């Protein structure tokens, strides 16, 4: 009956991990105005990397939804070739967090962004994805 | 400290203070190799390959020795041997007839700490051992506890160290500390396992 | 095959075989053997009292009773004659061969001894077939309950014959296999103008209300018969159709799930080439 | 098992490794004489239906070897009594058939030369090579009476259908 | 046990017998091979003796070692067998079923697999065959001791075991086979008399062994006697069959002879007939005993059971016995006269039931009510899965 | 149609970033070696989830460790005929995982089939291929679950009208 | 230049002082160690001792010395007696695995990192005749992976799976003299940390300090490649890679590095020390008389690299760390390549050393 506790829980080991928002204004703004590239560059400023609050990490992916949600598919592409390599990386992240809430055919165009992204950022972008200790 | 020797005959527990071993306080396990290698023939029965428990045991030794270990935390075992198939080995018998084992594996070792299942009285080699400890000079109970060594053919189960460490801490914390978490960090174990 | 056969093989060949040896004038072995068929039947073949000159083949039905309201005696009589005997303890009809006494042509008795089971079923349908007819409406349905939880219902109308079946899907992978089989019976008059129509109801009872069973493993079928096929031309065929049709519903949900098999099986193991194929 | 031989003496004479074994006959050799009715000849003739189907044999003994050449002459005989109708042109065939210089131990054609010792001198030579030739004859004469069916012209099947089978897989020619 | 009785089939690779537990026989006794041409072009196809020409059909054979080979092809044969034959609604019924020793799990997963998923039975067991035929000698005279240690002669379609169990429990590694069987008979018998008969039609030669093995042949004490009796009283001994050329319709007049003892004596010399395997049956069966372990040679030797066709020739078992005791007390004369132990009791259990040993084995435990007990139930199968099917406990 | 390519492409290049693995002794237990996805006790070890959606139902979710990949697939179901063709070839395939060696025994909750490739797997056979093997799987369950339905359907008709011409 | 010496991988490699012998595990509990014949490699020697999985191999030069550490907790030091190898076992104390070993460029001591979350750094006693060890442990809090050794033989680079490369001093005062200041400090007690990188990011499969030892590089797997140098206030240099990660990294001079892994092809990177930066300039795998006749394509694992699998292993082979012209690697796929460093550099006319 003793083999019931998990003395695992209390270990001197027991590997520890060490131990913000994007402006939603700016991003109406630019998206109210049509100024889809400039939204997303907005959308992608400040990520809460360090916040034990997912509320504010859904505040900040759902900004992103939204503009990524409003691209027509032709015109992903330069949005994307807009940014930079942390900018891709970025955007591959929030990307991979749209993909739990597919919501309308939200889930059509997040592919689409998919692979924009892919085509920038390559698989090693998605690495980053997989391998990141502080996500958004 | 304490040798823990337990071959195909038998099982014991020696407690040695520092140069002479004390007969009172020497611990005899009812159960060993010999034991783990019938209940391997039952649990491979149950998995419908029916050896003959004397035409086959060489070969069912041969089986457990080459594939037997010792689980340590046994329900996480058991979820991966039901949902998974990775603990599933091929053994070639004499004949050429191949066979697979997965769960068995680790399942008849574990008799050796669950006595019960092969209809054995007692408690089982971690209970028997802390139970050995806790009756000696509570002041020789220290360095006992960090020279507990293995002897004999049937202690060189893969996982054995860790499962009687686990399984002390568990003992320990209930019966030497009743559930106080934070003062377990400071209670130091280390089972060696000589490679000689 | 597709449909099932109507006749009992396992009486029809253990009667020929006694006619054979009693022909030949060999002396007559003991036979005793007991043996179902569907729908809770259970037959019995044996010596009445040790005279291996004597075989007795004897039927027994859960719901007898119930057919014997609606014929089945003197529909029995007619058939059998005087070949029917006093009912065996346990079984509801016992038909008897005297070795040292039989006809010519040992063919039509063969035979009729295999559509036993068959022959207990008929009087109720050609009743409702005669009502029908005859102009008699509004006469109480029959109601048979063929087995422990199915129930077959017997009406006739004005113009047409209804038999409704009550049956039990007991596998919920076997409800939605049945219906794609009723969706498609439903909808066999576009290749048979003339077939009974028939109808289906999932879980509920048709409303023509009682103590019929409700349950999402229950499904209602129904056969709207005309006289075309319940007129004395067609009954006996007609009959021989109907009174295997939950059967046959059954074995054909039963070889489907063994051709769905026989494409897993194929597609598994090209899986497993592919696998194999990733091995340097 | 298959069937061996009873009249080996520890004392009977030794032509080779084979038994210089009695036979009561109306030919010429060096056989011995027997009292008793029955000899070797009489043995392989009566055990052959069932010996010929052997593949495998014991010798246990050094009479076990003349019952061998028997048994494996026997079948030389219906080689040549089969295709020929009438006991006489039966008998007739089997004098010739007894005479021919069959091979014999130590000679390219004898099968068995690692069972059977090859004769020391020609002493030796001469008369293993003449036993032989006595037992041919007696059991080709003997074997005549047995293949034809007292009512005549009659080459018995029962006989002849054996005409196949080789004992140990074996031939003399 | 309730109103109906289980289904009781033996699948095996020449024959698969069908019929309900509480009879003595199978009510069917039916080649195993299956005869096949979208749709229900898969319900297109027969079973048993109907598969054998069909001109527009090819017949399959699904087992082959005692081993399923097609499983498409068992699960048709299945269908037929529960819908054509026996006509059982297989939703009703508990279901025994059989298998050679050395099955493996995965195969009795896949019987299962089959029987739950397509047919819904209620019940199933797959018992060893070897078991079953232990169980059918408690018929005989000669048993009053109940017991499933034994050695069992099994002699079906192409080869002959010798399966020693003890306790319900093959010995696997234990058994050995005999290239020895039914066939072999025929094909010897054929030989015979194909070069001592005239007009046997060449094409008809095998049908005509069979016929004469089939209604002729025994065992003899002794071959030598046995050809002298034959040499002599032709006329009690030498037998007459007469046929019917198939093609020209005219019928041939032949005379059984040696045959009728030389057929079965190859069991006893292999020799005759196989260039390649000469120990004989006895031998063989003395070597699977010597091969146990000691503790369980005397029950071994004291309780060798018969099964299959081939043990059926009058005097099989009596001669077995005979020479497996001549084996046994060579070597315990070679023992004492070499510087003294127990005699060894031997019996060979012959009885009415050998030719379906198995079917009548299984016929009869499935009429108890200890089989409903040992029998895994589909509500297990369900929620634990199809390995529990993988052990069938032994009961009786 | 439309959007089947666009998703696979997703799963594709998810999966190439997954399986990157390498033989792992378990830092828990001494001499033991386990697949870290599945056991779980040291988080140092285990990757970020994710998941890929075509849509509302079809998903594929991947988790990552230095290890092992498990892949988790939602299979899609249209209607009531689908979803038990699914959950039968599901099933029938998970019984044989024995053979398949990547396959679980169960799928992850939530999902209708589960894949455990393993570092062994990939020194074992060419991690390209097995990326490959896990989309032609997806490919390939769709197409025969929707024969096995066109063959359902063909059967039933055949067996209705043989019954009813015959009257 | 491929040869394939089985088809499973190897785990792990080391060459001789002279590059005519390889010792390779074979995915196994062995060491094999191969010679060339002419054109041809031939198994000279079997190592059997350990008692599971090797992990790591190194062959110390001038001693000829080959230490090997295993997923059975053991270490081995093997010397060349006649004409066979003999195995000294050296006790680690330790409870898990051995995943890496190296021998100083002194000889005169080994790392071996571990499952146990510490270095044991290894010493003969010429005294009791047999191996000891001091671990080091603070602040390592998972698996070592990776090391290196500085060319003092004292500072020691590590890399684990805590996300972390360091910079340690394994300094042991019983085998060695006080070491000299180094740009990465000047007190080097034993088990000193000198260095450690910042951000988390990677599991880091690999280590490697540049020839002079002011640069050290690691790859994670996270798809980057880092480098610090001491000569600049231990600023960290990043690129982060398009592809997947690698696994093994060297200098091939001060300013270049070679690194292999999962893509299954070696790569170039460089080093600009005025800006601080690190650039992709490299593939090195790209698909005279006798060469323009064998290249010449003909009438009729599907991969555009050498390697079928990952690159797990590279090591220079001539002209060490300054300056080097050759190095292999080897893999998953049992595969062993030798690279041709002035080869590529013709064949490749883009390509930039440096």
């Amino acid at each position: 009956r003793f083999r019931k506790v998990d003395v695992g829980e209390y270990d001197e080991n027991k590997f520890v991990d060490e131990e913000a928002g994007p402006d939603e204004g700016e991003v109406d703004s630019c998206l109210r105005q049509g100024n889809m590239t400039a939204a997303l560059q907005a959308a992608l400023k400040n990520p809460p990397i360090n916040t034990k609050s997912q509320a504010v990490k859904d505040r900040a992916g759902s900004i992103v939804l939204k503009v990524l949600i409003s691209f027509k598919a032709n015109d992903i592409e330069k949005a994307v070739q807009s940014l930079d390599k942390n900018g891709v990386d970025l955007l591959m992240k929030y990307i991979y967090k749209g993909f739990e809430s597919p919501s309308d055919n939200s889930s059509a165009v997040l592919l689409q962004w998919h692979e924009k992204a892919l085509a920038a950022g390559g698989v090693g972008s998605i690495v980053r994805v997989l391998t990141a200790r502080k996500t958004v | 400290g304490v040798v823990v020797d337990s071959g195909d005959g038998v099982t014991h527990i020696c407690p040695v203070y520092e140069g002479f071993s004390l007969p009172h306080l020497t611990r005899r396990l009812d159960i060993a190799g010999r034991d783990i290698t019938r209940y391997l023939i039952k649990l491979l029965l149950l998995r419908g390959y029916a050896f003959n428990h004397s035409a086959d045991f060489e070969t069912v030794r041969m089986i457990k020795e080459k594939l037997c270990y010792v689980g340590y935390n046994i329900e996480q075992e058991q979820k991966l041997a039901l949902e998974t198939t990775v603990l599933v080995e091929s053994y070639t018998l004499p004949d050429g007839r191949i066979i697979k084992v997965g769960g068995e594996r680790f399942e008849a070792p574990e008799a050796l700490f669950q006595p019960h299942l092969i209809n054995v009285e007692g408690v089982g080699v971690a209970e028997l051992l802390f139970n050995t400890i806790q009756a000696a000079d509570i002041d020789t109970r220290s360095e006992f506890y960090k020279h507990i060594v293995l002897s004999g053919g049937s202690t060189m189960y893969p996982g054995l160290p860790s499962r009687l460490e686990r399984e002390l801490k568990q003992l320990y914390l209930e019966r030497v500390l009743k559930g106080d978490v934070e003062k377990l960090s400071k209670f130091k174990i280390r089972i060696e396992d000589p490679p000689r | 095959m597709i449909l099932l056969e109507v006749n009992n093989r396992i009486i029809e060949e253990t009667l020929a075989l006694k006619f054979e040896n009693a022909a030949a004038g060999n002396k007559p072995e003991a036979v005793e053997v007991t043996f179902a068929d569907f729908d809770g039947v259970l037959y019995h073949i044996s010596n009445p009292n040790g005279d291996k000159t004597k075989v007795m083949v004897s039927i027994s039905l859960k719901f007898y009773k119930e057919l014997q309201a609606h014929g089945a005696d003197e529909l029995l009589k007619r058939v059998y004659g005087s070949y029917l005997v006093n009912p065996e303890s346990g079984y509801n009809v016992s038909l008897l061969y005297d070795l040292e006494n039989l006809p010519a042509s040992k063919d039509s008795i063969v035979h009729q001894a295999g559509m036993l089971k068959r022959n207990c079923f008929a009087s109720v349908f050609e009743k409702y077939f005669q009502f029908q007819e005859e102009g008699k409406e509004g006469e109480n349905r029959a109601v048979i309950h063929y087995r422990d939880d199915e129930t077959m219902y017997v009406e006739s109308k004005k113009d047409r014959v209804t038999v409704v079946f009550s049956t039990v899907f007991k596998d919920d992978d076997d409800v939605v296999i049945g219906k794609v089989f009723m969706q498609e019976f439903k909808e066999g008059r576009r290749a048979s103008h003339t077939a009974p129509q028939v109808l289906f109801s999932h879980r509920e009872p048709p409303l023509e209300d009682t103590d019929a069973a409700v349950g999402d493993n229950i499904g209602y079928i129904t056969f709207v018969l005309f006289p075309r096929h319940t007129n004395a031309s067609a009954r006996d065929n007609t009959i021989n159709l109907i009174h295997t049709f939950r059967d046959y519903l059954h074995y054909h949900i039963k070889c489907s799930k063994a051709y769905i098999h026989t494409r897993m099986r194929a597609k598994t193991s090209d899986f497993l080439k592919v696998l194999n194929r990733a091995r340097p | 098992p298959a069937y061996h031989s009873s009249l080996m003496d520890p004392d009977t004479k030794l032509i080779g490794n084979m038994a210089l074994l009695p036979i009561r006959s109306q030919f010429k050799g060096p056989a011995p004489r027997e009292t008793k009715d029955t000899d070797i000849v009489d043995e392989a003739i009566y055990y052959f239906k069932a010996n010929v189907f052997f593949k495998n044999y014991e010798i246990k003994n050094e009479a076990d070897r003349t019952l061998i050449y028997i048994t494996l002459y026997i079948s030389e005989c219906l080689k040549k009594l089969q295709k020929c109708n009438s006991k006489s042109q039966g008998e007739k065939e089997m004098y010739t058939l007894g005479i021919t210089n069959f091979p014999i131990p130590g000679e390219p054609g004898f099968p068995l030369n690692a069972i059977y010792a090859k004769p020391a001198n020609k002493q030796e030579d001469e008369v293993m090579r003449a036993y032989l030739q006595q037992l041919r004859q007696e059991t080709g004469l003997r074997l005549c009476e047995k293949v034809f069916d007292p009512q005549n012209d009659k080459p018995s099947k029962w006989w002849t259908c054996f005409v196949k089978r080789q004992f140990m897989n074996k031939s003399l020619s | 046990a309730g109103r109906l009785p289980a289904c009781v089939v033996d699948c095996g690779t020449g024959y698969t017998k069908l019929g309900y537990a509480g009879n003595t026989e199978p009510q069917f006794i039916i080649p195993s091979c299956i005869a096949i041409k979208k749709g229900v072009d898969d319900l297109d196809f027969f079973i048993g003796d109907e598969a054998i020409e069909k001109p527009t059909y090819a017949t399959k054979w699904p087992i082959r070692h005692g081993i399923v080979e097609d499983w498409d092809l068992m699960e048709r044969f299945m269908e037929q067998v529960i819908f054509k034959y026996l006509r059982a609604e297989p939703e009703d019924h508990y279901f025994l079923l059989t298998e050679p020793p050395l099955n493996t799990p995965e195969n009795r997963e896949y019987t299962a697999e089959i029987m739950f998923e397509s047919f819904n039975v209620p019940g199933l067991y797959i018992a060893v065959q070897a078991v079953l035929a232990l169980a059918a000698s408690w018929t005989s005279r000669q048993v009053g001791e109940r017991t499933l240690t034994g050695t069992v002669i099994d002699s079906g379609d192409g080869v002959t075991h010798v399966i020693p169990v003890a306790e319900g429990y093959v010995i696997g590694s234990c058994i050995k086979h005999i290239p020895i069987a039914g066939r072999d008979i025929t094909y010897f018998i054929q030989q015979l008399l194909r070069d001592r008969e005239v007009g046997i039609p060449p094409e008809q030669s095998l049908e005509t062994a069979k016929a004469v093995k089939e209604r002729y042949s025994y065992v003899c004490p002794d071959l030598v006697k046995e050809f002298n009796k034959y040499d002599t009283d032709g006329s009690k001994w030498i037998k007459q069959y007469t046929g019917i050329n198939a093609i020209s319709k005219k019928e041939f007049s032949i005379d059984v002879g040696y045959e009728r003892f030389l057929g079965p004596e190859i069991f006893f010399h292999p020799e005759f007939a196989n260039p390649d395997f000469t120990q004989p049956i006895s031998e063989v069966v003395d070597e699977v005993i010597q091969n146990c372990p000691i503790d369980v040679r005397r029950p071994l030797y004291k309780n060798i059971v018969l099964s299959g066709g081939s043990t059926m020739f009058r005097d099989f078992g009596r001669r077995l016995q005979r020479d497996l005791k001549r084996t046994v007390d060579a070597r315990l004369k070679l023992s004492e006269e070499l510087s003294k132990p127990k005699p060894i009791d031997v019996q060979v259990i012959t009885h009415h039931m050998q030719r379906y040993a198995v079917w009548f084995g299984g016929s009869m435990l499935a009429s108890t009510p200890e089989f409903y007990q040992v029998c895994h139930t589909k509500k297990d199968y369900e929620e634990i899965g199809p390995s529990i099917c993988r052990h069938n406990p032994v009961f009786g | 149609t439309a959007t089947l390519r666009p998703y696979l492409s997703a799963v594709r290049a998810t999966l190439q970033a997954a399986l990157c693995l390498e033989n792992f002794s378990s830092q828990v237990v001494e001499r033991h070696n386990k697949p870290e996805v599945e056991v779980r006790s040291s988080k140092e070890l285990l990757l970020q989830p994710v998941t890929i959606s075509r849509n509302e139902k079809e998903k594929v979710l991947i988790e990552g460790s230095i290890n092992s990949v498990r892949v988790s697939i939602a299979v899609k179901q249209a209607d009531e005929i689908e979803k038990i063709l699914c959950h039968k070839f599901m099933r029938f395939m998970m019984m044989r995982a024995e053979n398949f060696f990547i396959l679980r025994r169960k799928p992850v909750e939530g999902y209708d089939i589960s894949f455990l490739i393993t570092n062994f797997h990939t020194e074992q056979m060419y991690k390209h291929k097995l990326v490959d093997f896990v989309i032609h799987f997806m490919e390939e369950i769709d197409k025969e679950i929707s024969e096995m339905k066109l063959s359902v359907n063909a059967r039933a008709r055949i067996v209705a009208e043989e019954f009813l011409k015959n009257f | 230049a491929y040869h394939s010496f089985l088809v499973e991988p190897i785990s792990c490699h080391a060459w001789n002082k002279d590059r005519t012998q390889i010792a390779i595990c074979p995915n196994n509990h062995e060491v094999h160690i191969y010679e060339k014949s002419g054109n041809k490699w031939v198994q000279v020697h079997e190592l059997k001792e350990h008692n599971g999985q090797v992990t790591g191999i190194d062959w110390a030069p001038d001693s000829n010395r080959i230490v090997t550490c295993g997923t059975d907790r053991n270490a081995y030091v093997w010397t060349l007696k006649g004409r066979t190898w003999k195995p000294t076992l050296v006790i680690l104390r330790i409870n898990r695995a051995a995943r890496c070993v190296r021998w100083a460029p002194n000889e005169k001591k080994f790392a071996v990192g571990s499952g146990s979350r510490v270095i044991s750094i290894c010493y003969f006693e010429q005294e009791n005749d047999w191996w000891v060890c001091k671990h080091i442990k603070k602040p390592i809090r998972s698996t070592v992976l990776s090391l290196d050794w500085h060319p003092n033989s004292v500072l020691l680079a590590a890399g684990s799976c805590d996300f972390k490369c360091r910079i340690f001093s394994a300094y042991i005062k019983e085998v060695e003299e006080r070491p000299a200041p180094t740009p990465w400090g000047s007190k080097m007690p034993f088990g000193e940390l000198m260095f450690e990188s910042s951000s988390s990011c990677g599991w880091v499969h690999g280590v490697c300090f540049s020839a002079n030892g002011s640069r050290v590089a690691w790859v994670s797997h996270d798809s980057t490649v880092c480098l610090a140098d001491a000569d600049k206030k231990m600023a960290v240099a990043t690129l982060a890679s398009e592809t997947l990660p690698l696994l093994a990294v060297t200098f091939i001079t001060e300013s270049s590095l070679v690194a292999a892994g999962h893509d299954c092809f070696p790569v170039l990177f460089t080093y600009d020390s005025a800006a601080g930066k690190l650039s992709f300039g490299g593939r090195l795998d790209v698909p005279t008389a006798r060469e323009r006749f064998q290249n010449l394509d003909k009438k009729a694992a599907g991969l555009d690299s050498l390697h079928k699998n990952s690159v797990s292993q590279i090591s220079v082979l001539s002209g060490g760390k300054a300056k080097c012209s050759q190095f292999c690697t080897t893999g998953m796929d049992g595969g062993m390549s030798i690279w041709d460093v002035r080869s590529l550099e013709s064949a490749l006319k883009d390509l930039k050393i440096v």
